[PDB]
């Protein structure tokens, strides 16, 4: 004990997006995610599910004509990225859960 | 041609973004309008006006140019 155990005050993360910007990338190691689960909330339950129909699709991973997730299906079809996976970032009660990607100059658009 | 993704090349930049709402429509509004504002304007003027003098000059001028030589004398 003795002092200093301040609790969590709500806010908004930062809400933005930023490249680095490189023309030294050379191919897109891309992402996006959606609440991933943290400590609290009783919703994740779901959501876990959720991110369940959400899914992770593995460039590794084949199958894609037979692909579960529609999306990954299309990105099969289409060749429409190189990666994407639902991965949950977490804090109590908030976060995001959902894909890394890979693409070229094309896919984000589409894949948003 | 353009689009995107052929576009051209960046290396070692970065951003930052915010969300629309976050904001507020006007900070400042009339207080950053300012001499801001008569930063663009004032800036301009002094490129801006001779012409315009000239002009007034003229219409102005030569409005009495004519206008007196339309009046009539004796003899």
């Amino acid at each position: 004990d003795e002092d200093a155990v301040p609790t969590l005050t709500p806010c908004r993360f930062t809400g933005s997006e930023i490249r680095h910007r490189e023309d030294g990338l050379p191919l897109a190691h891309v992402a996006i995610a959606v609440e991933g689960p943290g400590w609290a909330n009783p919703d994740n339950v779901a959501l876990q599910v959720a991110n369940a129909i959400i899914g992770h699709y593995d460039c590794t991973y084949g199958g894609g004509m037979h692909l579960s997730s529609p999306l990954a299906s299309v990105a099969v079809t289409n060749k429409l990225c190189q990666s994407f996976q639902t991965f949950n970032i977490c804090y109590a009660d908030t976060g995001l859960l959902g894909a890394h990607f890979v693409c070229d100059h094309m896919s984000i658009d589409d894949m948003m | 041609g353009r689009q995107f993704g052929h576009l051209t090349r960046v290396r070692h930049v970065i951003t930052y973004s915010l969300s629309p709402f976050e904001q507020r429509a006007f900070p400042h509004y009339f207080s950053k309008g300012i001499p801001n504002v008569l930063r663009r304007t004032r800036a301009c003027i002094l490129r801006v006006a001779p012409p315009f003098v000239v002009f007034y000059l003229v219409y102005t001028w030569g409005t009495q140019e004519f206008e007196k030589s339309k009046r009539k004398n004796p003899a």
